[PDB]
C-alpha cells in the first residue's frame, strides 16, 4: 500500500541543481476525459517519516529522506497541480496532461524542476475526446482512479466526467420530417436513427449552425450530438 | 377473445386497438412495447485492448554470445546483435569487441486501464429474445407483461396471453463478430483468435488478456543498438487496437439500422424502434359483458373541437351517440402515426364523451372506433 | 484618478495547493498589438497610504491600504517584470511577451504567486488586424490602450506598434493593366477596387510571392495591403 520509504529515480531533463532527483515519474495512467492523472513517482505521497497521512509526502532526495506538507514542493505542468488522494509510491491528482509532468521546488533547494517524459495511455469515448470537466449537463464514459490510502497503484475504474456542451440542439418537428436546427461551440458528432416506423443508419460531423433534415414517420427520432449521450424524441409531432 | 393487432415498435407512445365485438361490451386495448431486448449469447473470442510496450533490461554478454529465441508470449521478439561495443567505445567497454553481443529483447503488454478501457471481439450465437408488452385489458390504461418474441413458450401471464409474432428486430442488428469498446458498441469484423493483427484490431488477443498469456501481432521489429550507449532500440507498426479506434464506424448504438439501443459486452439490442410488432392479445369474453349491455351504438358524429397540426396529442374531438344500452368502448387509431389518447369512451343512452387523440398528419385525421360505430374525423382546429 | 481600494482574491493555481492570495489578476485588456498588459487586480497599484506614487502599490492580505515596493512584489514571466504606470485597481505592465503575466511575491516558503495567461489582440485598424512587432517593417496605428493613468480603468487609445511589413504590392505597369506582384513574408490581406470607372472588389489573404492580377481604366486603382488603410495610384499606366 504504502509499504517502504521511498527512493530516487533519473530524472530525463533536469538542471544542474539536481538530476539524480526525487519527485521523478515511473509512470502515468490516463484514459481519463476529467482532468485527472494517476502518477508513479519515485517518492511516496501520502506517507511522511510518521508513516500514514493523506497530505504529506516523502522523497528521498538522492541527498537526504525527509518528508514534507504538499506546499513547497508542487506538481506543475506550467502551473501548480495540487493532488487529491495519496498511495504510496502513487499520487492520484488533477493536473490535466499527465503527458509531461514537472515537478519542482520553488521553495526548497535552489531552483528545482525535474521534468519527466514517460507512459500515458489515452482513448476516445467514441464520440469526442474531452479530459475537461466543465459544469455544463450531461457527462460521457471515462477513466478515473480509487483513493486507496492503504490495501501500492490506484485501481483504474470506470467513471462520469462532465463533456463541453454548446447551445442546445432547436429541435423542430413537423410533418414526417424533423430537422435538427444544431448549433455546436466545438466539433459534434451526430448520429441519427430514426425511431419508431424507421431508423436511420446516419453519421456526420457538425460544427457551427447548421440544419439537418432526416426523416421521421410520426414516431420521432434519436439523435446524439456529440459530448452527449442519445437525446430521442418518439413524437407524434413528427 | 382474441384481438391481434399491429403495435409500432415505439416506446412511450401506447397503441389503441379494439378488443370489438359490439352488443356485449368492447374491451379497452392499449398496447405500449416498453422496452424490446433481444439478447444473444455472447462467445467472448479475445479481449485487444491498447498495449503498452515492455522492455526488459537486455542482457548483454561481454566476452561470449547471448542467445535467445521467439517466444508466443504476447508479441515477444528478441534480436542476438554481436559485436555490438569495442573496447574504449560503446556503451559497455567490453574487452572483446567481437565477442560482446547484446541480446535486445521487448514485447508488448495490455495497458493497466484494460479491463474496463479494453475492447471485447465477441462472435454471436443465437439469442432469445424478450419483448416488455403492455397489453391493457379492461378500463386502466397499463398492465405490463413479459413475453418471448423468439419460439419458446407463449406468455401464459395473467395480463393476457400475448403470443408476439416477430418483432422488428426479433434479432439484433449484429454481425456474427462484434467489437464492443464498453463504451461504445460497433459491428465490426475481425479475424478468429489465434492470431493477432499489427495496424489493425486484435494487436492483443487472448481469450481474457491478463498481460501474458497473449498471442499479439504489433510489429515489434528490434533495431540494433545505437552505439556509445546501453540502449534496446525497436520500431513498430501501429498499435492495431488503437488504430482501429482510429479506423472504426459511428457508434452502432447511435446509429443502429433497427432503432435499437444497442448495448455493450453481454451484448444485446435495447429498446428497438423500426418496423410495426404484431401482438396477439389474450383479451377474455370475462372482460366484456355477455350481450347483457348491447353496445349498439348509432347515430355517432366526430366533431373535432380543436387539434393542432402535427402534435404528439394535440387533437380533442368529441363523439356524441346514442347507445341501446351502456358500455366502454375502445377508441382507438390501429396506426402508429395516430392513436387516440383515450382508450375508453363512455356509453350512455344519449351519451357524448371528449376524447384525445394524436396523429401526426398535417390535419390530424384519426379514424376511431367506438363499440359499434366508426367515424373518421376532421373539425375545428 | 484613482481611488477603488485594493482588496485579495482568489486566484486558481499559486504554492501547490495555495490560492488564498492578494494581487490577484482578474480581468485583462490585451487591446494592444505590443507585448504591454492592461491588468486588473483585486490589489490597488499606484497608491499607497500616502495616496498617489508612481512606484508603490497596495494591497490587503490582512491589511487595507499597506504598500511595498513595485520590486517587493515583483511581475514575472519566467524572470522579471516591471511595471510600468499604475491606474488604481488597475496595473500596466511590460512584461516580456504580455501573453503571460504572473504577478507573485517569492517571500518565503508560503509563496504566493498569481498567474493570468493574458493575450494580444490584433483587430482592423488599416483594412487588416496585425501581428506582434519585429524587426521588419516600421510602426503603424494599431489598438492599444493608455499606459499612463489620470490622477480607476485604461481608457482605449489607437497608439503605434510594429507592424511586419514586407515588400509592398510591386506594381509593374502595362497597358492601362496592373499586375501587382506582391511579396508578403507574414499573413497581408489585399484589399483592392480600381480607383478608375471599373472596380476591383477583392478582398483575399495572400502571403509569399504571388500575382493578383487587376483590371484599369487608365485611371488608377487602390490596392490596401492591411495593416495599412488604403493606398492609391491614379492614373499612371494604372
Amino acid at each position: 500500500y504504502k509499504l517502504a520509504r521511498p527512493y530516487i529515480a533519473d530524472c530525463p531533463n533536469c538542471g544542474h541543481s539536481r538530476c539524480d532527483s526525487p519527485i521523478a515519474i515511473e509512470e502515468v495512467r490516463g484514459d481519463a476525459h476529467a482532468g485527472v492523472i494517476r502518477i508513479q513517482t519515485s517518492a511516496m505521497f501520502g506517507l511522511k517519516t510518521d508513516g500514514v497521512d493523506l497530505a504529506y509526502m516523502s522523497f528521498m532526495n538522492g541527498k537526504t529522506q525527509k518528508s514534507i506538507k504538499i506546499d513547497n514542493l508542487h506538481v506543475r505542468t506550467s502551473a501548480p497541480c495540487s493532488l487529491v488522494s495519496h498511495h504510496g509510491y502513487y499520487i492520484l491528482a488533477q493536473c490535466p496532461p499527465g503527458d509531461t509532468v514537472t515537478v519542482g521546488f520553488h521553495d526548497g533547494p535552489n531552483r528545482h524542476t525535474c521534468t519527466v517524459a514517460h507512459k500515458v495511455e489515452f482513448r476516445p469515448v467514441g464520440r469526442e475526446k474531452y479530459r475537461h470537466p466543465p459544469e455544463h449537463g450531461v457527462e460521457l464514459p471515462c477513466n478515473r482512479y480509487t483513493h486507496k490510502r492503504a490495501d501500492v497503484p490506484f485501481v483504474p475504474v470506470k467513471a462520469k466526467c462532465i463533456a463541453t456542451l454548446a447551445p442546445e440542439p432547436l429541435v423542430e418537428h413537423k410533418h414526417r420530417t424533423l430537422i435538427l436546427h444544431l448549433h455546436p461551440d466545438h466539433p459534434t458528432l451526430l448520429t441519427t436513427r430514426s425511431l419508431g416506423s424507421d431508423a436511420n443508419p446516419t453519421r456526420q460531423w457538425i460544427e457551427r449552425p447548421t440544419t439537418v433534415n432526416f426523416t421521421v414517420t410520426g414516431e420521432g427520432l434519436e439523435y446524439t450530438w456529440g459530448n452527449h449521450p442519445p437525446k430521442r424524441v418518439w413524437a407524434q409531432e413528427s | 377473445y382474441e384481438h391481434t393487432a399491429v403495435m409500432p415498435n415505439k416506446v412511450g407512445i401506447p397503441y389503441k386497438a379494439l378488443v370489438e365485438r359490439p352488443g356485449y361490451a368492447p374491451v379497452h386495448l392499449q398496447i405500449q412495447l416498453v422496452n424490446t431486448r433481444i439478447i444473444p449469447s455472447t462467445n467472448l473470442e479475445y479481449i485487444t485492448c491498447k498495449y503498452k510496450t515492455k522492455v526488459p533490461s537486455p542482457v548483454v554478454k561481454c566476452c561470449g554470445a547471448t542467445q535467445c529465441t521467439s517466444k508466443p508470449h504476447p508479441d515477444y521478439q528478441c534480436q542476438v546483435f554481436t559485436g555490438v561495443y569495442p573496447f574504449m567505445w560503446g556503451g559497455a567497454y567490453c574487452f572483446c569487441d567481437t565477442e560482446n553481443t547484446q541480446m535486445s529483447e521487448a514485447y508488448v503488454e495490455r495497458s493497466e486501464e484494460c479491463s474496463i478501457d479494453h475492447a471485447k471481439a465477441y462472435k454471436v450465437h443465437t439469442g432469445t429474445v424478450q419483448a416488455m408488452v403492455n397489453i391493457t385489458y379492461g378500463s386502466v390504461s397499463w398492465r405490463s407483461a413479459d413475453v418471448y418474441v423468439n419460439g419458446e413458450t407463449p406468455a401464459k401471464i395473467g395480463d393476457a396471453k400475448l403470443i408476439i409474432g416477430p418483432l422488428s428486430s426479433a434479432w439484433s442488428p449484429f454481425d456474427n463478430k462484434v467489437v464492443v469498446y464498453g463504451h461504445e458498441v460497433y459491428n465490426y469484423d475481425f479475424p478468429e483468435y489465434g492470431t493477432g493483427k499489427a495496424g489493425s484490431f486484435g494487436d492483443l488477443q487472448s481469450r481474457t488478456s491478463t498481460s501474458n498469456d497473449l498471442y499479439a501481432n504489433t510489429n515489434l521489429k528490434l533495431q540494433r543498438p545505437q552505439a556509445g550507449i546501453v540502449h534496446t532500440p525497436f520500431t513498430q507498426a501501429p498499435s492495431g487496437f488503437e488504430r482501429w479506434k482510429r479506423d472504426k464506424g459511428a457508434p452502432l448504438n447511435d446509429v443502429a439500422p433497427f432503432g435499437c439501443s444497442i448495448a455493450l459486452e453481454p451484448l444485446r439490442a435495447e429498446n428497438c424502434a423500426v418496423g410495426s410488432i404484431p401482438i396477439s392479445i389474450d383479451i377474455p369474453d370475462a372482460a366484456f359483458t355477455r350481450i347483457s349491455e348491447t353496445p349498439t351504438v348509432s347515430d355517432l358524429e366526430c366533431k373535432i373541437t380543436e387539434c393542432t397540426y402535427a402534435s404528439d396529442f394535440g387533437g380533442i374531438a368529441t363523439v356524441a351517440y346514442k347507445s341501446s344500452k351502456a358500455g366502454n368502448c375502445p377508441i382507438h387509431s390501429p396506426s402508429g402515426v395516430a392513436v387516440i389518447k383515450e382508450n375508453d369512451v363512455t356509453l350512455a343512452e344519449s351519451g357524448s364523451f371528449t376524447f384525445h387523440f394524436s396523429t401526426a398528419n398535417i390535419h390530424p385525421a384519426f379514424k376511431l372506433q367506438v363499440c359499434t360505430s366508426a367515424v373518421t374525423c376532421k373539425g375545428d382546429c
